[PDB]
This record gives C-alpha cells, structure tokens and sequence, in this order.
C-alpha cells in the first residue's frame, strides 16, 4: 500500500454524504430529481464528456469527504474499518506500506485545477482551501477540534498572502489523511 | 567592553531578545515561544470558547 491506508478518514464515505453527493450531481446538469430510479435513468444515457464536466464543477470545491468513494454495504463491509480491523484476524499477508512527503491533497488535486484554470475560476481556489480546512477536523466539522488543530499547524493567516497559508495547510492534511 | 552588549526586549516578531546566564553570556532570541504560544494563544481560545 503506497501512500494510503484502510483507516484514512475518506476511505468509507457514508449514506449521509454519498446520497447527498449524487443529489449534488443531478443539480448540475438538467436531470430530473424524483427518486433513486430517476437520478440514474438520466445518467444512464448521458454523454461521457458532460458527465465528467459535472465532476470538475463539483470536486473543485467541498473537499475530501465529498469525494466519491466506497460505501459500507452489507455483503461487502460488515463494519467501518476502525472496528473491522480488529474483526479480521488469523489471515496471513505481509505488509509493505509507506507514503511520500509530496503527497498533498492540493497535489492530488493538481489535475483538478487545470480545467478550473481553463474556463477560469479564481474563486475556486480560495473556496477549495477553506473547504479543505472545513474537513481538517472531524467528519462532522467540530469546531473544538478544528480550532484546536488550526493552532497546531499555525495557519491562521488567510489574510494577505498564500505563501505560508497554502504550505501549512498541506502540512496539516498530509498528517491526517495520509501519514 | 566588559561583556556582551545586552539588546533590549523588542516586542515584535523577529525580536523578543533575552540573555542566557552561561559562561559566554550569549544573546538568545525567543524564550519558550513554542510553549508561550500554547498557554497564551491556544488555551486563550479554548477558555473563552
Ligand atoms: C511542513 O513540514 C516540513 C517538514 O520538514 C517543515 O519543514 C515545514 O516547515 C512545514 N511547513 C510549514 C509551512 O510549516
């Protein structure tokens, strides 16, 4: 496993987010919102370019919990993995694991910025960092942890420059999503 | 010309100088700036909120 875990806090998005994230998708293109069988029955015949347009309009903000990802299902995941890593013993597989130092979620969104620079949205960068800062605490965005951790990496200078604010944000996400 | 020239405590970033009473009497810069940002900036937001 290179630069990743089975315990990182985006590996299992939940029904509160995954159902919301497709509701957020159907608002972008002119698709009807009726039920589960109608938010798929437009998308089962969309062209493959305009549906990947609606990913870039949506993933450029809202951060890592609003990424698309795995969901707990009863035939594939009995439990979220923090408990389920202790619920699976007596299986033998060696582990060679490790991250890089360059693995930032700005760096994992380098190709996301390119289409945002193409049409041109300078507000899709300053809204991206705070939405990443919104995700910097818990999954429920508790202020008691978000104000606690924003002291420890010392990034309360989102005022004039993006020199120290853009670097120390990458410091903070990498030591909670990666390492 | 008796010891090292003491610089005054400039109350600003890039300053806050002091004197360490050792054999050479050197000029350090910033005492416990990690820990006096802990009790003064972290907890001062935790106590009021
Ligand atoms: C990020 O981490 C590195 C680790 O060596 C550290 O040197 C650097 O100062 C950190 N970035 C910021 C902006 O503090």
């Amino acid at each position: 496993l290179m630069g990743g875990s089975a315990l990182s806090p985006a590996a299992v998005i939940s029904h509160e987010r995954a159902q919301q994230q497709a509701i957020a998708l159907a608002k972008e293109v002119s698709c009807p919102m009726s039920s589960s069988q109608e938010v798929v029955s437009c998308l089962r015949q969309k062209p493959a370019n305009v549906l990947n347009d609606a990913q870039t309009k949506l993933l450029a903000v809202s951060g890592p919990f609003h990424y698309w990802g795995p969901v707990i299902d009863g035939h594939f995941l009995r439990e979220p993995p923090a408990r389920a890593l202790k619920r699976s013993l007596w299986v033998e597989v060696d582990l060679l694991i490790g991250s890089s130092q360059d693995d930032g979620l700005i760096n994992r969104a380098k190709a996301v910025k390119q289409f945002e620079e193409s049409r041109g949205r300078t507000s899709s960068k300053t809204a991206f960092y705070q939405a990443l800062q919104n995700s910097l605490g818990g999954e429920d965005s508790d202020a008691r942890v978000e104000a606690a951790a924003t002291w420890y990496y010392s990034l309360e200078h989102s005022t004039d420059d993006y020199a120290s604010f853009s670097r120390a944000l990458e410091n903070a996400t990498r030591d909670y999503f990666i390492i | 010309t008796f010891a090292t020239p003491w610089p005054d405590f400039v109350p600003r970033a890039g300053g806050e100088n002091y004197k360490e009473f050792s054999e050479l009497l050197p000029n350090r810069q910033g005492l416990k700036k990690a820990d006096c940002s802990f009790w003064s900036k972290y907890i001062s937001s935790l106590k009021t909120s």
